[PDB]
Formats: C-alpha cells, structure tokens, sequence
C-alpha cells in the first residue's frame, strides 16, 4: 500500500505521504501528490485502490467548497470529517464501495487548537494524536509511542517524522520513492519543500 | 414415496401412502397426499412439499374463481392451470403431481404433470420414489376398464410393493373414488397390504 | 440456464425429386427410463409443412402451441388465407428461428434441435436445421441426436450432393430412411422401436403415415456368440 | 503455460534428388523475453542429424543422451548408426518415459550410406514415429510450417533449389510465430560434403 | 481413427484409414494403423498412437519367443490374452483401443480389446472417430456367410464411410486378408480416393532470393 | 504492445509499434496504435484494442460539441477527465485500456496524460505503456533532456520502440511517429522495424550480440 | 451450466486489389468431428457493392449480417438513397458490434469493396468492434496457415533481388483478379490438405465497379 | 442392465440380456453376459466391463488350480473365491456378479456378490440397471420350487419388462441351465419377449 | 525476485548481486553476498527460493572442491557450468527441485578467455556476452544491448553495470537494497568494495 502517515502538535497538524505511483511492474511517478485541501485550514491526505481514491477525494472537496461559500462560513475540522465517516460509511454497502483510507488535519480556529482524524474505508472514524494507514504503522507507531510529546513544537515535530521515515526505508521492502510533507496551522496550509529538498 | 391414480368403468381412482421423509427420518407418516382442488377434480401431490401444497393452493382459487363466472370446468382444463405454473416455474419449483378427475361426458381421465411441466394424458399413472418398483406390475397386470372392486385390489397390490422395497414410502394406503356418485374415501392399514 | 428432462432422441430427413421426408420414433425419455410412447414429435402446420421436434418435450409442447397460434392468426382479416397468402415453410422457419435466437440471447433457452421440412407454393423443396443456439443450415440430408451420426452417412450414399435429389424416386428415398431408422433402434438406447413418417410431394401434398415399426432384422447370429474370448461352450 | 512453448522454436526437414536439408531458428527465450539468438537445435552423430524442440532443458539433455549412446554404439559394432536404426532408438528413448515425458519434438533426417537413398523422420513426445517423402515440421509455428509446406514443396528439387524452398517456408513461418526467430540456420546433406548456412532475417 | 475388421468362410479382414490427428491439424498423410503380431495374426489401432504402435509392439515380440519355445503356431486368443491382462494392470492409462485378428491351427478369429482390458466377439466389429459411420454400412449390408471378395468389398466400403462422413478421419484405405491354409496378403493402399489436385503455380524460386550470412564445410568422421 | 510518448522543449513525441497477436500467433503487424482523436489531440493504445479504440473516437466528438458552445480549443486536462470518467462509470464492468492522451494548448503548454480502465488519470513527462514498457523505458530514461532537438527528440522515440520490438516477443512491426505542436500534429512516418534494426546495427555500431 | 456459444468451423478470405477485391470463403459447416452441410454460404453482398461475411459462431453470424442489412436498408430511408460509402459502412458495423460489448458476437466479420477514389478496400473486425482497413487478411479456423504464404506471395516478404545479397528487396508489383484468384485457390487447397475444419467448396465474390461476380470451385470431402 | 439366476425343482437357471451401453451408444448388441468359472459352476457378470472380466478369468484359474488336488470344489467355495477378489479391492472395482452353481447333493444354489464383497445366498437374486422394474414381478410372482418350463417362463417375463423400461439393457435373452443332466443353452429373440 | 546481473569484457567478468534479504514484511539484512566461489578462477552467483537457494550452492562448491584437490587440477568454466546445469537436469524431475537460478563466471587459464554461463532452475544453459535472471533482465538488456561491445575494459564494464542499476533503482518497484560487485580475471576473484563505498 501507500504511505499516509500524520501528527498533531502543539498547534499545527502535519501530514507526510510517500510520492511514487506503481501500476504492475514499473513506476510511472516518483512525485504524486496524495494530498487534497478541503478548505483553507482542513486538509486531506487519501492512498487505496486505484481509481477509487482521487474520484472519492475530489468530491469531498467539491461539497465542502460548495457548502463554504453558501455559509460563507468555513466548516470545522470536527464536522468535517463527520462528514466524510457519514459517506463512505453509506459506500461499504452499495454496489460497489470506495476503497480509500484518509487522514484530516485541519486547525480549528474556533478553539484555537489543531486536529487529527484518521477514517478508513469501512466509515471506521477516530480522533488521534497521530496516525497512519495501512502497514505504515507496524514501522512507526512504537517509534511515536516513544517520543511523542502534546508540548512538542512544529519544529520538533518533523525531527520527530524524520526518523519515523528513516525506520520505514530501513525495514520496508517497497521503495517509496520518498515522501511529501505538509503543515496546517492558524495561518493556513504551507509545504515543507526542504525535507524533498534535503 | 408412491402416487397414482386409475381410471376405469365409472370413472377414476386416485390413491398413495402416508409416509414422507425428510433424511431417513419419518416428519409425518400419515399424510393426505391427495389434494382436492374441485367437486371432481383431485390431484395426488409428488416432489417437493412446501412448493406443491402452495401450486394445488392457487390452481385451486382460479377453479373457484372459473365456475363462478364461466360454470364448471373440465378435467382438461385443470391440468393446464396446473403446468402453467409448474412450466413457466420449472426452475424453483419440484412437483411430481397427478391430476385425475371425473366429467359426467367423457367419463373419467387421467393426466400427469412431470418435472418440467411436460402434460400427459394416460389410462392411468405412477409417480413418486417408489414407482420405480410397480413397472413390472402395474404394466403387466392392467386391463382396460376394470370394476369398482376389480381395481381397488391392483392399486392396493402395486402401492403393496411400492412400501415393500422404498423406504422414502410407506405408512397406510389412501384412496379416493371420484364417480357419478361422488366422492369416496378408503383407507386399508399396515397388517393388511403386508399380508398379501 | 437449465436442463432437460424429459425427451426425444433423432429426427433424420431427406429430398427426392418431387418432395421431401421426415420421421422420428414417438418415445419420451426420462433419462435412463422410457416412460412414454404416445408421444408425437412430427407437427405438420398447414397443409404443407412438417415441423419434427427434439429435446426436452415441455418445450416442444410449448412450440406446437405457437405454431397452432400462428395458424389461427394468419387468418385473422385475410381470406386468402388457405390460397394465395397462407403460411409457407419458410415462413414459420424463419419465425421459429427468430425466437429461438432471441431466447438464448436471454440466456434462457428451448432445449430443442427442429427440423422444418415442406414445399414453397411455387414447388421448390425446403428443408432447414435450428437448434436452441439459432444455428440453422440447409442441406440434402439432417438429422439431430445421433442422426448426424449414424443416419445421415447413409441417406448420404443416395443423394452425395446437390446433384442428385433430381434422380432420387420418392420410393428409394423412403426405402432408405428406414433402414436408417432400422440402424437407429439397433445402437441408441434412447431409441424406441415404432415410429411416425411423413412426406411431402409437391403433387400428391402431405402424407402423414403412423405408428410402424421396424421389422426384418438380424438376430439369429447371436447364438454364435459365446463368451469373450476363451469360453468354448 | 504449456511446457513445449516456454522456449519457442521450429524444425523443418525436406527431401531431394539424393540429399535432405534440415533447418530451424535460433531463439530460446523465457516467454516473452528472448534470451538468446544462438540456440542451435540441430545436432549431428555421424552422418546423422537430429534437430530438437520444446523444453530447452530437455532438448539439450536429449542431445547428450544421444550422443552418448552413439558413441557407444560405434564402439561395439564398429561402424556409426543409420538413420533409420536410429529413428526406432530415439523412439524407443522417448517411450522408456512414457509417464513423465521429455517435452519435445524430435525430427532424424539423414542418408543411408549402403543404400544411399533419403530419410527424414518425426515423432511426438512419447515416441510415435512418422516416416514421410516430403517433410517433416515441429515446433511453435508448427502449423504455419504446414502451410508453407503444403505450397512451396516439390518433389525431387535439385540441393540448389531445395535451399531456396525450405529456406524460404522456415523464414515466414518464424514471421508468423512471436516466439520463433532471431536467425535461422540450414543445412543441405548429400552422400558426401555437407553445406552449413545462416540466413538474415528480422530481429524482432 | 476409422477401423473395422469382419471375417467370412476361409479367414478374416481388417481396415483402417490413414490420418493421424493432433488437434484439428492434421500430422501424418498417410499412416498405417494395421500391425503385424505374427505373421498370421494383425492388428488395428485407433485412439492414443505410440500406445497401440508399441503395445503391439510388445505382445507381438513376446508371442513370437512362445511359439518358438513351444514349437507351435501362434494362437489368436493367446495375443488376446496377453493384451488385455497388461491393459488392464495400467487401469486405461495406456489408451490403446484395437482390433485384434488371424488364424491358428484351430480356426479364424476377431475381437476387440478396449482400452481399460475389457474384450469382446462378433463377426464385425469398429473402433475409432468413425465408429458410427462404419457401423450403419455394416448394420445394413451384414449377412452371414460372405465371399472373399465381399468381405473384402464390405470392410473397404466401411471405412469409406468413415473418411467421408468424419473429419477425424480420412485419405486412403489400408487392408490384410488372413485366409486358412493360405499366406496373408497386406495390401497398402487398396484405395486412394484422395489425390490432391495439381496446383495452379509453381512456386520455385530463383537461385539467389534468400540472403545468407556466413556459410562453410561442417566434418563428419575423425 | 510498445507504446510511448514525453514532453520536451519541442512539444510532444509519441511513438507506437504495430504487432497484434492472438496466443502465440501474429494475427497483424499493421495496426495503427495511435487514435487521432482530433487535429489537435492523440490517444496510445494500450490495454484493449476495440475499448481504446472506440471510446477515443467518442471522446473526439465530445470535443467537437464542447468547441462549438464555447468558441474555444478544449484544453488537455478536461479532455483527459472527460474520458477517465466515462471509464470510471465502467469500473468493474471488464473494460481494459492504458492510455496517453497528448495535447499541446496555448495556456497548458505540452500535456500528456496517462489514463486508464481503473479510473487512473496521471499528468506526466514521460510515459510507457505495454508489454514493452519496460524496455523503452530503458534507453529512454537514460537519453531524455529537456532540450532535446525535434529531430533527435524523434529518433529516440524510434530507437526506443526499436530496443522493446526485439526483446519484447509480443512487440514489433514498424514504428508510427507523431510530433504535436501548439498549432496540431505532425505524422512522421511507418518506419518497418525489420528495415531499421540493420540499418541501425550498421550506424550506430549498438547491438552486437546479433551476427549480420 | 448451458454454455450459448459454438464453433461452426470455417475461414475466410479478404484481399484488395488496386481496383477491385475479393472475399472468400470455403462452404463446410461443422459441430465438433462431425458435418452439417457441404455447401452453406458465408458470404454475402449487402447492396450498395460491398461484400460481408462474419466467421466463427454461425448464428452470431447471421444475426450481425442481418442486422447490418437492415441497417443499409434505412440508411437510404434517411439519406435519400444515398450510397454507402465502405467506411462509412466498418464505422457502423463498430456500433452494431460494440453495441454488445458485454455480450459479444463471437465472430470474426469482415466486409471489403472499393473506396471513393475506385480502389479496392478491406476491413478486418475484432469480435467486439476493433477495425482496421487491412489490405489482405485471412482470419478464421486456418487463418494461421493462409496468412505465411500471402506475406510470401502477395507482399514479396523474405525475398531479395539476386546477385544483390540481403541489400535489394524484391519490389511488389499489382496482381491482376486473374493472379489473385489463382493465389486464393492454392492457398484453399494447401489448408484442406492440412486443416480437419476446411474442405469441401470454395466460393468467391468479387467487387468491381459493375457490381459483384461470383466463382465457385470444389475443394476435397475429406 | 438385466442378470439374475433362478433356483428350482432340478437345480437353476441364470439368465441375461446382451445389451453393453457405452454412454447412450450401443458398443456390442449380442454380449454373452453369462461367464463360465466351472462345469457345474457360472455366473452372470454386471456392473464395469473390464473388472468382472478380468476376476473372472482369475476365479476361474482358482477353481481349475482346486480341482486339480483338491477334487471338484462346492458352489459356496467359489462364491468364496469371488469376494475374496471383490472385497479386498472394493477401491477399484465396479462389479454387480451374481454366482450360481449346482452341485449333486445341495441340490442348485444362488449367491449373490454385490458392491462391497457382501455375500448372500438367496432362492434368487437380480442384478443390473434393469433389475428396479421388476421388483414388482420378481416378488409377487414367485413360488419356491417351480419346474424347467414353469420357470423358463419367468425368466423370460422378468427379463421381458427390464428391456422394455431400461434402456442401458435390452438384445436377446440368454439363458443357460445348470442340471444333473448339465449345461444347456437357450435363446429367445426379441419379436418374442415383446410380443408378450 | 533478487537481483542478478553479469558481464563478460576482455578479460574477465563481473558480477552483480542484491544484498538485500526479506522475509515477509521486513528485511533481516541489507548485506548478503549472494556469491560463493567454487574455484581460485570459477566464481557463482544466485537466487531464487528461501532455503533451497544456498543448499544447492554449497553442495556445488563441495563437489568442485573435491575434484579439484583429487586431481589437483583445475575444473574449467564450461565443464563446471556443464556439472551444474546437469545437476539441476536430475532435479527438475525429483519429489521436490531445487528452484535456483545462477551465473557461473569463470577464467579460462588455458585459452585465457573470461567465460559466463546463465543457467536457470528448469536446467536451461546457455553462453553468453552478458546476463539476468528473474524480472533483472527486462530494465537493463535494453542498456546493453545499446552499449555493450567486446572490447570494453573492465574498466569501461564497471561503468556500464553501473548505469543499468541505475535504472533498477530509478523504475523498479522493490528496494535492493544495492549490489555488491566482483570481478574474476587471469589473477582470480576480488570485491570491488568501492561501488558499495560510493
């Protein structure tokens, strides 16, 4: 599977999602973008099946920027992603259901504090300090069970991703091809372009 | 298990046993496998259970609802409601059913509606898992047009060896008699059809 | 989907100079048993056609109701209706075809082979195949069941070719199909012994014959057979 | 995935006015991937030759088998094998395996030194044998070789001429066959010289 | 495959067609299903190839170290025995169905062996592709006591039937007459009814069209 | 199959062989893998033969009902998204077909886009579809650059398709060109590979495992 | 289980000449190893001077053939009588095909005539609509034995001008009707000798700007 | 397909068919179904063909091997032989035979060898796929004890019905009586058993 | 599969070989030699199945080994590769065959020409200039095919090789973890340990 892995902070959700495409035998991209902003403080990074993921993703984000310039109001990370559990929960059983894990990081200026919530495909929803999808996180969970601090700061926070992907190129046998990191905060969504640039 | 009906002087005579299994154990081994859909008309259910109780149930209901506005129907035209179900329906449905009925004009006839809906008119038929005995019999023992009494003992002695070689059949015998006269009921116990 | 249950084995035919022919026994198996004889699997429609049907006998049975249906609805509004526009073989041939078609491609088929033997009004000798799949042919000779396989070899050294039926008397063509139909009964369990042969000449019209059977046959050099092998008594 | 078609590869044999030609491709490839464009699947013990395909591993194995017993042969009675004492041993050969066959199809083609006149022969992986005065074909592209035989093929062609028609028949056969190719590579046998040739053809 | 064999007064006679199969492709044009057990004793081969061709094989090389060590002619039943005691040991996976035939100081006889072991007698008997065929020429045009000449004209016009009528089987016709008191006559090819017509080009080309690459002397001896 | 296509500083090269095959047999070597959607834009054909074949030439005339309301060239991306989701809607069905749509319009610049049966839409600069993929992403991987001249841009293409034609038992025939530029495509020519693969043994010196 | 689908044996034949083209097709029908009829067309003109014939499943046949006349038929209707122009024709014949994309005919079509410019044209179909205007194909039961020797014969491959080595190839010249029928026949012959599926009649339609001729000639009964 | 072998007055009769189906074909219309291991010893062979041929044939080898220094061997002894054979391979082996012998003292027995080696000596046994219709017959018409022509006569009525239902069986009855005066061979083509 | 190239040059060959080692999810190790010399001149390479990979290579060495001191001569490149490839023949048909595929690299002291055998589990041998096993083939043939020439230095081989593991990496899905090089020549075999230390 594709890497998703995710980390709240002290103020600031952070997001990284390994950047190669593989269909069979070759790898027809070394820099995809599993990423999707819903709004301007929630984003949305996906990995499942083939086509499922981009077609499900796209429209969530259609309905979310259609429901923000009606209110005129933006929707908070927390309803959000009650949103998105409510859809694919209703996909699990129909003809054919979406098979797309996602993570939601989004900063909830209401309350002043950044959230994380991690939803697989079956409408499975829950509320975490950090997460990751599929095998992702045999790797990394134990490494984040151990330096996992709520006071940590952004800065620490990709120190701390840092080795976690370390690990995950050390001990896994897929190649990746790296990975793309995002941060979200009170002022916004922002790339960290030097972790690819390092 | 073991079904037929004979037609004969009168008119005709529909018989078979009790007995009906589900696995080598007995669910019932007394039962009225002769089902009356009309006055005349009756029909000795084979096959499954559940499927033939619900198509006599209707084929019935239409019949009630002919008379009512068309007089009473023929012993033909039962037999045709009858494959229309079990023909349009061949794939979700295992019926053996026997129909025979008794028509003050052209006296008593016999028609057997096989898996498949395929329709028969006979002198007389025989199904049910243990027809496959009375093949000897039955053919070689029938003339045409026999008596009231001079039939009733060649139902009894096929449904006699039906019971004595199939497990799946047995219990007591069961006739019915549809004649000018009407409608009969005979019954002749275990002790009896053994002893011959 | 489904399956057969009871029914009819061969149904073998031919043209000779002035018609064609076509037989098939009467029996309805119910697999391994022979529960029938009364059975008849040659339909004529109209007065110049024969349809002989194979296979599972409910669905034959609903046929024969279509093609009676067919009759009495040609004539609805048409007084020609035994003259000049009255069905022609190849008019219920093509109909029959049609349906059978339409069925498999609904994935629920007859489970039949037909044969559809006559003479068009203007004279010529018409004789085509159709089994449950739509496929039709025509040819000198057919047969389904095992026809194809042992009756069609024969009627084949009457008429070889195309070029033949011309010279084919309406008595040679017969006297062969049924010693054809001697053959059948002699290797096909699924066979009954009597059976039911029609034709149809361009001039003396239909002649529906019944009930036969097969006679003069070869049993006698049975008593010489003795064992398998080594057995001398 | 049928064992005589992982490798690829075709055999043809034909006759002439006193001489034989035998001729095949080159390939031997996994599958799709070609491998190699030097596989010769003729093989020769004495003045007899014998081409071979199917399974790789078994082609080269039977070659060995051969030429061992060959060789053993000579020894004993003191004069090398003819082709036909040779067909019913490799028929024999094959057959000893009847149960857990090699997967090939052989073709002996060769002149009988006392006689003098032509042989060629084919068998089936179990061993039945196939006499013919015409030709003998194998392979992958086994059909298409039964087409162009059935065409270019004619009695009694001169060496010269024989060259040109066989040549011809295994080139487009080969072309008509996506795993048989790479080169080809002929050969003409009279009573005495034998002429060995390679032949361009597409490397695709 | 298309094999009869059916026998008269003084000896029997057998034929087959000559077509090997292999799919819907034909392989050999002119086979030969008839061998040879013992001089006197033949026999006919459908189904699986090397199988009957080394079966036959086989029986018939044991058979001929019998009569040898025992002084005698070859029994007929004898290479019935033999054959059908080894078919069976291999429960039919040596599918190798025939027609066995000939004559011993004892009389004429005809049996067929299937594959599994399991034998059977008559006067006439077919096995092959074209069992069917061959068997209404036979079901028809059958009575007891027949000439040479019409045995001979019969089990010949059998197998017609068979090449015709069957597309797994075809070309010519090959027959052995086994007669007492007489030598047996193997006749390859008593018909050829199949002769390709001639073509309509010739398709020789001119020295010169292929183009080699290298080309050199190979050596033979030492 | 051996398809391929990539950007560079010329626009776009697409290149395709021609062999089909049946099993083991070559049932053609003379199809045209390259669907001329329109004047401006071209589709491979990878995957299934008829379900590229037929929904391509569908897609050119949505192009054309989509020009004719907004007096406008249609742009890659809607074009690339139009087809992925009429062939989503069939997921599951059993359609098959990878493909590279390849357009050049005055905003986007040079665009291919790779898109397939499961609902995959890839932007990209170089793609290869096939069973020769492989292969050609060989020398291609190693000779790309941006700045390639038109002429060389278009010999690699070919000696690309060439290197998979004969390892590749499934690919061959003759090579197909195109070159799409801003103002529609070039056709360069059916190139026989047969032909081509002496002719570049002899001036390139390359391939000499093969004796000729 | 009931399987609706079946194999009618048969090949066809489709080259285009410079101004004129062919399409043959042999007349046996079979069902397994056994014969339906020696003589049943495949081949049909349509109207409008283009040639069909769809080989593989018969009924998926005569269905597609049918249903593509009754298309011509309206397509007049609409257009007043106008022409049918041959790839107007294939691209229509894609729809009548896609159309049942899940549920495809199993067969192997192909139609050929002349374009707008007078020269002959073919065109090849997928069993479910892929179409390409081939020039000369064989497709069908023996396609695989037909199509080696056309690339021999009719496109000169593998041949090289003498006394030039590898270095000229042999340059391909128009084959008269006369020639190419006398290649179509040779190439029927060669596949009945080889082929259990092919014998029997070859007949042959031929398009010019007259309209279309048809030639029969007899191929072996084996 | 139809076998069986009757007990009476002298000693017993074992009877036939000829029919050998070969899936709906007809592989051989004149078989002599009816094997002979010893003088006063038969058996009628049923079920596959190449099995009971071959045990037979080693049954038989047993029995000739007996004699030869044990002096002529019972019935009950080569019934013996029989399951020996049919038990010990029950894995790979399909055999219905039905052994019949008549031996000086003891008169003529009848012991029936069925699938799976399980002996049974009875007056009479029926085996083959025929032998399911005539269970009516078989029972109902049979006194102990009947004379040679007063038996011949059943045979010839069983085997009658079991051709006339079955097709897997039918050709020319066969029949073949063991007696203190030996072996005797019978029979009766089938414009006769129709007839009846 | 693992990874498995070689080369022949001038004089001598070169032989490149995965170090990675995975069992299911992880990787025990990303430093095995999948090499094993079976004579001072004759040096072999494989991969293929978990356990029965280096029981067969061992047995091979042993064998060679023990002719060697018995006739205290020197087995040559083709009659060693002949034993292997005879070896795997007999296995194929056995209850249960090795499934190992390998390179065989050699030097000829007495013609004085470097000799590479490419033979797989089925028993299949076969000279060549160059060679792959498993999935290896399909991205690097095209490289050499273009390249490659008879007269190349080891020197210029060592380049070559080095562009096609390039490319392994650049479209190949699993992680390889790198190759360890070796080269066989008229002195015998030494590690190219500085194709590892780059």
């Amino acid at each position: 599977m594709d890497i998703i892995l995710g980390i709240r902070v002290q103020d600031s959700v952070i997001l990284a999602s390994s950047k190669a495409v593989t269909r069979g035998i070759s790898v027809l991209k070394d820099s995809d973008d599993k990423t999707r902003q819903l709004s301007p403080h929630t984003l949305m990074s996906f990995a499942g099946e083939a086509g499922d993921t981009v077609q499900f993703a796209e429209y969530i984000q259609a309905n979310i920027q259609l429901y923000s310039i009606r209110e005129d109001y933006e929707l908070s990370p927390q309803a959000v992603s009650s949103f998105v559990r409510q859809e694919l929960a209703k996909s699990i059983r129909s003809r054919r259901p979406y098979q797309v894990n996602v993570l939601i990081g989004g900063y909830d200026k209401k309350k002043n504090k950044p959230e994380l919530y991690q939803i697989d495909y079956l409408g499975t929803k829950v509320e975490l300090p950090y997460g990751a999808h599929g095998y992702s996180g045999f790797y990394t969970f134990s490494l984040l069970d151990h330096h996992y601090r709520p006071d940590m700061t952004t800065e620490e926070g990709l120190d701390l991703l840092k080795l976690c992907v370390q690990e995950l190129e050390k001990r896994m046998p897929m190649d990746f091809k790296g990975v793309i990191v995002k941060i979200v905060d009170k002022d916004g969504i922002r790339q960290v372009d030097d972790f690819q640039a390092q | 298990t073991s079904i037929m009906a004979v037609t004969f002087k009168d008119g005709v005579i529909l018989g078979a046993d009790s007995r009906t299994t589900t696995g080598a154990y007995i669910a019932n081994r007394v039962t009225d496998k002769l089902t009356r859909v009309h006055d005349k008309i009756w029909c000795c259910r084979s096959g499954s259970a559940a499927d033939t109780q619900a198509i006599a149930d209707i084929v019935q209901y239409h019949l009630e609802l002919y008379t009512s506005q068309y007089g009473t129907p023929s012993t033909e035209t039962a037999a045709s409601v009858f494959k229309e179900l079990c023909y349009e329906n061949k794939d979700n449905l295992t019926a053996g059913i026997i129909v025979a009925g008794y028509d003050d004009k052209n006296k008593g006839e016999v028609y057997t509606i096989p898996l498949g809906g395929s329709v028969h008119k006979l002198p007389y038929a025989i199904a049910g898992s243990g027809s496959t005995f009375i093949y000897g019999y039955c053919d070689k023992n029938f003339r045409e047009n026999m008596s009231k009494e001079e039939t009733v003992d060649f139902i009894k002695h096929s449904l006699s060896q039906a019971i004595k070689w199939d497990g799946s059949s047995g219990g007591v015998i069961r006739m019915v008699v549809l004649t000018a006269a009407g409608v009969e009921r005979l019954i002749f116990y275990p002790d009896e059809y053994e002893q011959l | 989907t489904q399956q057969p249950i009871v029914t009819g084995t061969s149904v073998i035919s031919m043209k000779y100079d002035n018609g064609v022919i076509i037989a098939a026994d009467n029996l309805g198996s119910y697999g391994s048993l022979l529960r029938f004889n009364g059975v008849e699997r040659l339909i004529p429609v109209g007065d110049n056609t024969v349809v002989g049907i194979s296979g599972d006998i409910s669905d034959m049975q609903h046929i024969e109701r279509l093609l009676k249906d067919l009759v009495t609805e040609n004539a609805y509004d048409n007084p020609l209706a035994d003259a000049e526009e009255a069905l022609e073989p190849s008019y219920i041939f093509e109909y029959l075809a049609t349906v059978m078609y339409q069925r498999r491609s609904k994935m629920n088929p007859l489970w039949n082979a037909i044969i559809v033997a006559g003479v068009q009004s203007n004279g010529d000798q018409f004789l085509r195949y159709v089994n449950l799949l739509g496929v039709t042919y025509s040819s000198p000779t057919l047969a389904t069941g095992f026809g194809a396989h042992m009756a069609n070899p024969l009627l084949r050294k009457v008429v070889d070719r195309e070029s033949d039926i011309p010279k084919t008397t309406v008595q040679v063509a017969e006297e062969a199909i049924v010693n054809a139909m001697r053959v059948l009964y002699y290797r096909d369990a699924r066979s009954s012994r009597n059976f039911s042969l029609a034709i149809i000449d361009k001039n003396t019209g239909l002649t529906f014959k019944k009930n036969l059977q097969v006679e003069n046959m070869k049993w006698d050099f049975a008593k010489d057979i003795k064992g398998y092998g080594t057995q001398k008594i | 995935s049928d064992p005589s078609s992982i490798n690829g590869g075709i055999v043809v044999a034909m006759t002439g006015k006193d001489c034989v030609a035998i001729a095949c491709d080159l390939r031997l490839g996994s599958q799709s991937l070609g491998v190699s464009n030097k596989f010769e699947k003729i093989f020769h013990y004495g003045h007899v030759f014998l081409g071979i395909t199917g399974l790789a591993t078994d082609v080269t194995t039977l070659n060995e088998m051969f030429r061992y017993k060959t060789n053993l042969y000579k020894l004993k009675e003191e004069r090398a094998i003819e082709p036909e004492t040779f067909t019913q041993l490799v028929s024999s050969s094959l057959y000893e395996r009847r149960f857990g066959p090699y997967f090939v199809g052989p073709v002996v083609a060769g002149i009988n030194s006392k006689s003098g006149k032509p042989f060629i022969a084919g068998f089936d992986l179990i061993g039945c044998i196939d006499e013919a005065k015409d030709f003998i074909v194998s392979g992958t592209a086994s059909d298409q070789l039964f087409g162009m035989c059935e065409s270019l093929y004619e009695p009694n062609l001169e060496p010269e001429d024989l060259f040109e028609t066989i040549s011809q028949a295994l080139l487009n056969a080969a072309d008509r066959d996506a795993l048989s190719g790479w080169g080809a590579v002929v050969y003409i046998i009279k009573k005495d010289e034998v002429v060995k040739r390679y032949l361009k053809m597409r490397q695709d | 495959t298309t094999i009869v064999g059916v026998k008269f007064n003084n000896g029997v006679v057998i034929a087959a067609d000559t077509r090997s199969t292999q799919g819907p492709i034909v392989a050999d044009k002119n086979c030969a299903k008839l061998h040879r057990i013992s001089p006197k004793i033949w026999c006919a081969g459908a189904g699986t190839a090397a199988d009957t061709e080394a079966v036959t094989q086989l029986i018939g090389s044991n058979i001929e170290l019998h009569s040898l060590y025992t002084s005698r002619e070859p029994r007929v039943v004898s290479a019935l025995q033999m054959l059908k005691q080894h078919l069976f040991k291999y429960q039919g996976h040596i599918g190798a169905y025939l027609i066995v035939a000939g004559v011993d100081p004892t009389g004429s006889h005809l049996f067929s062996i299937h594959a599994h072991g399991s034998t059977d007698v008559g006067y006439y008997l077919s096995l092959g592709s074209g069992s069917l065929a061959a068997m209404a020429v036979l079901e028809s045009h059958w009575k007891q006591d027949l000439t040479k000449e019409e045995a001979i004209k019969l089990a010949s016009d059998a197998i017609q039937a068979g090449i015709w009528n069957d597309l797994g089987s075809g070309s010519n016709v090959d027959v052995c007459v086994m007669e007492i008191g007489k030598d047996a006559e193997y006749l390859r090819n008593y018909l050829t009814p199949n002769v390709r017509e001639e073509k309509q080009k010739s398709y020789k080309f001119p020295r010169g069209t292929t183009a080699v690459l290298k080309e050199s002397i190979v050596n033979i001896c030492d | 199959t051996t398809t391929l296509a990539f950007r560079f500083q010329g626009g776009i090269i697409v290149a395709v062989d021609s062999r089909a095959t049946a099993g083991n047999w070559v049932a053609s070597q003379t199809v045209k893998r390259v669907i001329e959607i329109n004047p401006f834009l071209l589709g491979t054909m990878a995957g299934g033969a008829a379900d590229c074949q037929f929904w391509e030439t569908w897609l050119g005339s949505q192009c054309r009902l989509h020009e004719l309301r907004e007096k406008e060239r249609i742009s890659v991306a809607a074009a690339s998204k139009i087809l992925s989701n009429l062939v989503y809607q069939y997921k599951g069905a059993g359609l098959s077909m990878g493909t590279m749509i390849c357009g050049y319009t005055r905003k986007e610049g040079p665009t291919i886009y790779y898109v397939d049966s499961d609902g995959t839409r890839l932007k990209g600069d170089i793609f290869c579809v096939g069973s020769g993929q492989t292969f050609a992403y060989g020398v291609l991987d190693s000779n790309y650059k941006w700045d390639l001249s038109v002429e060389d841009a278009l010999y690699l293409g070919k000696r690309s398709i060439l290197a998979a034609a004969h390892r590749d038992a499934y690919s061959g025939g003759s090579v197909n060109l195109y070159h799409v530029t801003e103002d529609g495509w070039i056709y360069h020519g059916n190139h026989d590979v047969g032909e081509l693969f002496w002719k570049v043994k002899e001036e390139e010196g390359s391939f000499n495992n093969v004796i000729g | 289980q009931f399987n609706p689908y079946g194999d009618n044996g048969g090949t066809i034949l489709g080259i285009a000449g410079e101004d004129f083209a062919v399409l043959a097709g042999d007349t046996r029908n079979i069902t397994d190893y056994s014969i339906n009829s020696r003589y049943e067309p495949k081949v049909f003109d349509c109207g409008d001077n283009i040639v069909m014939s769809a080989n593989g499943f018969a009924a998926d046949g005569d269905a597609l053939v049918k249903r593509f006349k009754n298309s011509v038929k309206w397509y007049h209707f609409d257009h007043n009588d106008k022409k049918l122009s041959i790839n107007s024709a294939a691209r229509n014949i894609q729809h009548l095909l896609y159309g049942k994309r899940f549920f495809p005919y199993y067969v192997h079509t192909i139609i050929a005539g002349l374009d707008e410019d007078g020269k002959g044209a073919v065109y090849s179909f997928d069993p479910v609509g892929s179409y390409e205007r081939e020039q000369c194909r064989a497709g069908g039961a023996a396609a695989s034995l037909i199509m080696p020797f056309l690339d021999n014969q009719v496109n000169f491959k593998n041949q090289y001008e003498p006394g030039t080595n590898g270095k000229v190839k042999k340059p391909l010249k128009y084959l008269s009707v006369e020639e190419v029928i006398k290649l179509v026949r040779d190439s029927f012959t060669s596949a009945t000798e080889r082929h259990i599926q092919v014998g029997d009649g070859l007949e042959i339609l031929i398009v010019t700007k007259d309209g279309v001729r048809k030639e029969f000639y007899e191929l072996k009964r084996d």
